[PDB]
């Protein structure tokens, strides 16, 4: 903050603030002025913008059979391209850019100015309104693929949406990179346990099988069992702390006190 | 001998005494608490089918 001019020139070419924002002290702090995250919000789309034109841009020179790097210094903010200095000539049809150091590099800001949210509305327009998501649906996979084939096209390596089918850690590490990403744009009422009704001595029950983590995508428990007759300790005490059973024995909530997304109440007061 | 390992016997036998009844007195506990939380259980569902 000591020299952020260029930063400020910027955000006022952009009219994501006008230069009257800039003597509210504490406007670069987060946790002060929390405010901050609206007028950086407001370079989203230009980011996603410019993802789009490189994504064209890759399957031109695939196309055209020409091969070089990607640097984000040869890129304008309107998402057009130029310096075409040392790129070689091959084959048409048979070309390969290097996009690595291009996204590696640019993966913090879309968070930071959230350029994809441009995806949850009823069809990728800011002026409609958002996707009216299924209550009931919870998978959400091949979406994921097609977002990552939308956008990071030629990021070389595979991605898995569920990290249960990752190789090593280091995957495991490079796909919940993604899924961290990709997982704002979902219903947050589609997340935590995913519970299923069992049958114990000719009882209904409800437990959780499984989760959706925002970061690891799908997870079935391995050993579920229908209908059983009694319960031992063990399994008695795995059906006591979760929270299934008593969430769906509660009362609804919904408080104002707090942003943070209530659950539920277990009592009348 | 017998008038001080006689005295060791009574020894050993109380305090496996005691600590068999610590051990009846924990497993009580267990089935206490087991039947509580098996009543919590059987009670929570009994109110949303
Ligand atoms: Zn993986």
């Amino acid at each position: 903050e000591g020299n952020c001019d260029t930063l400020k020139e910027i955000l006022v070419t952009y009219n994501c603030c006008d230069d009257d924002y800039f003597n509210k002290k504490d406007w670069y702090d987060f946790v002060e002025n929390p405010d901050i995250l609206r007028v950086y919000a407001n370079l989203g789309e230009r980011v996603r913008q410019a993802l789009l034109k490189t994504v064209q841009f890759c399957d031109a020179m695939r196309n055209a059979g020409i091969v070089g790097v990607l640097t984000l210094d040869n890129q304008d903010l309107n998402g057009n391209w130029y310096d075409f200095g040392d790129f070689i000539q091959t084959t048409p049809g048979s070309g390969v850019p290097v996009v690595d150091s291009y996204y590696s590099l640019l993966m913090p800001i879309l968070t930071l100015t959230r350029a994809l949210t441009a995806e949850s509305h009823v069809d990728t327009d800011l002026t409609k309104p958002y996707i009216k998501w299924d209550l009931l649906k919870y998978d959400f996979t091949e979406e994921r693929l097609k977002l990552f084939d939308r956008y990071f096209k030629y990021w070389d390596q595979t991605y898995h949406p569920n990290c249960v089918n990752c190789l090593d850690d280091r995957c495991i590490l490079h796909c919940a990179n993604f899924n961290v990403l990709f997982s704002t744009v979902f219903p947050p009422t589609s997340f935590g346990p995913l519970v299923r009704k069992i049958f114990v001595d000719g009882v209904p029950f409800v437990v959780s099988t499984g989760y959706h983590f925002r970061e690891l995508g799908v997870v079935h428990n391995q050993d579920v069992n229908l209908h059983s007759s009694r319960l031992s300790f063990k399994e008695l005490l795995v059906y006591a702390a979760d929270p299934a059973m008593h969430a769906a024995s509660g009362n609804l909530l919904l408080d104002k006190r707090t942003t943070c997304f209530s659950v539920a109440a277990l009592t009348n007061n | 001998r017998d008038a001080a390992m006689q005295r060791k016997l009574e020894k050993m036998a109380d305090q496996a005494m005691t600590q068999m009844y610590k051990q009846a007195r924990s497993e009580d506990k267990r089935a206490k608490v087991t039947s509580a939380m098996q009543t919590m259980l059987f009670t929570m569902l009994r109110k949303l089918d």
